[PDB]
């Protein structure tokens, strides 16, 4: 009945709380710029509890970083990114993912601008 | 080698008789395999089974994005400069993985305007397509749609397809 | 920091609103009677400021907005009268009713044809 504790004009949903900023910047930026305000990038953990992000169009900065030697990727806070959740497209030489509608990431440039979305639950 | 997959939509703004205003044909190094009605989820005459394409992670997400792409270019087609839009999405890729991805638009049969994703240029083929080239140049969020799924995303259905074409083979 | 209104169940609450979408297609009718028996109507646009998140949404989905026969103009559902200054209506087809599609986009379409529908709360 209530949406968990978010700040002020941030989407919730779920006790999630999200916020897609229209500013192009790339992802260290847009690291920062979450981090800058007790939030992290965006963290994919759930289809279920994040269902909403299937609705979303255009491509967003997540958090995820990978280990270019075990091609593997994990998220900002030091947690893997489990199977079964995102569907990485794989065209490389970038080392950063973007968030795509429907549970999908982009492998992009670290360095390309790209609008982003941050997250903060409880 | 080189390996493309081509999709040929046919988008038309208000069907007249039984017309579905979605269709798409597509063929795997340069021939079909997949007849699909982009507007109500479903395919029509998916000949050349004996490659199982579907089966593959890859056929699921190709009809999301044919619906996806089909979706967009209805709306486009709405608010153009019944009026039937015939577009073709190509990637290909060489021996080294120099994929070309590119799109080509028509309205009545005329080639119209072209799309190099890779240069990501717009460059016009009609005189008359002078507009329409502006309008979606100026749609930053069109134009890196048409992009990311012809340079990236029918990069990786090909792939699938073609390592799945193997494993059987080989 | 703070709370987002009251909003039913799994709700997309923002602003003080709530939102629901439905991967069901129905008709206009049958999507308008949906939102009804569950306490909220179709989505309604009354501010691109109030609702920004609008301009998030991939794809076209039925919203509460219907036509006048007479004066050719758009209401709600509640009866108010659609601002000069939300949306930017498009024909895409026939019809009497609207599809909501990313960017405060109205897009004309057959009331009948069946669509995927955004229930709103109004809280």
């Amino acid at each position: 009945s209530y949406c968990g504790p978010c700040p002020k004009n941030w989407i919730c949903y779920k006790n999630n709380c999200y916020q897609f900023f229209d500013e192009s910047k790339n992802w260290y930026e847009s690291q920062a710029s979450c981090m800058s305000q007790n939030a992290s990038l965006l963290k994919v953990y759930s289809k279920e509890d994040q269902d909403l992000l299937k609705l979303v169009k255009s491509y967003h900065w997540m958090g995820l970083v990978h280990i270019p030697t075990n091609g593997s990727w994990q998220w900002e806070d030091g947690s893997i990114l489990s199977p079964n959740l995102l569907t990485i497209i794989e065209m490389q030489k970038g080392d950063c993912a973007l968030y795509a509608s429907s549970f999908k990431g982009y492998i992009e440039n670290c360095s390309t601008p790209n609008t982003y979305i941050c997250m903060q639950r409880t | 080698d080189a390996h493309s997959l081509w999709y040929n939509f046919t988008i038309i703004h208000l069907p007249r008789h039984g017309q579905q205003w979605c269709e798409v044909q597509s063929q795997v190094d340069q021939k079909n395999f997949l007849s699909y009605d982009c507007g109500s989820d479903k395919v029509l005459s998916m000949g050349h089974l004996e490659e199982q394409l579907y089966a593959t992670d890859a056929w699921g997400k190709q009809l999301e994005m044919l619906r996806e792409v089909g979706q967009r270019l209805r709306l486009e087609l709405a608010d153009t400069e019944p009026l039937t839009l015939q577009v073709r999405m190509s990637c290909e890729c060489e021996a080294d993985g120099y994929i070309r991805g590119s799109w080509q638009f028509s309205f009545d049969g005329r080639k119209f305007l072209l799309f190099d994703s890779n240069n990501r240029k717009w460059t016009v083929v009609h005189a008359g397509a002078r507009r329409m080239k502006e309008k979606w140049e100026k749609d930053s969020g069109l134009t890196t749609f048409f992009k990311m799924v012809s340079m990236r995303d029918c990069k990786s259905w090909l792939r699938d397809f073609l390592m799945h074409r193997k494993k059987r083979l080989e």
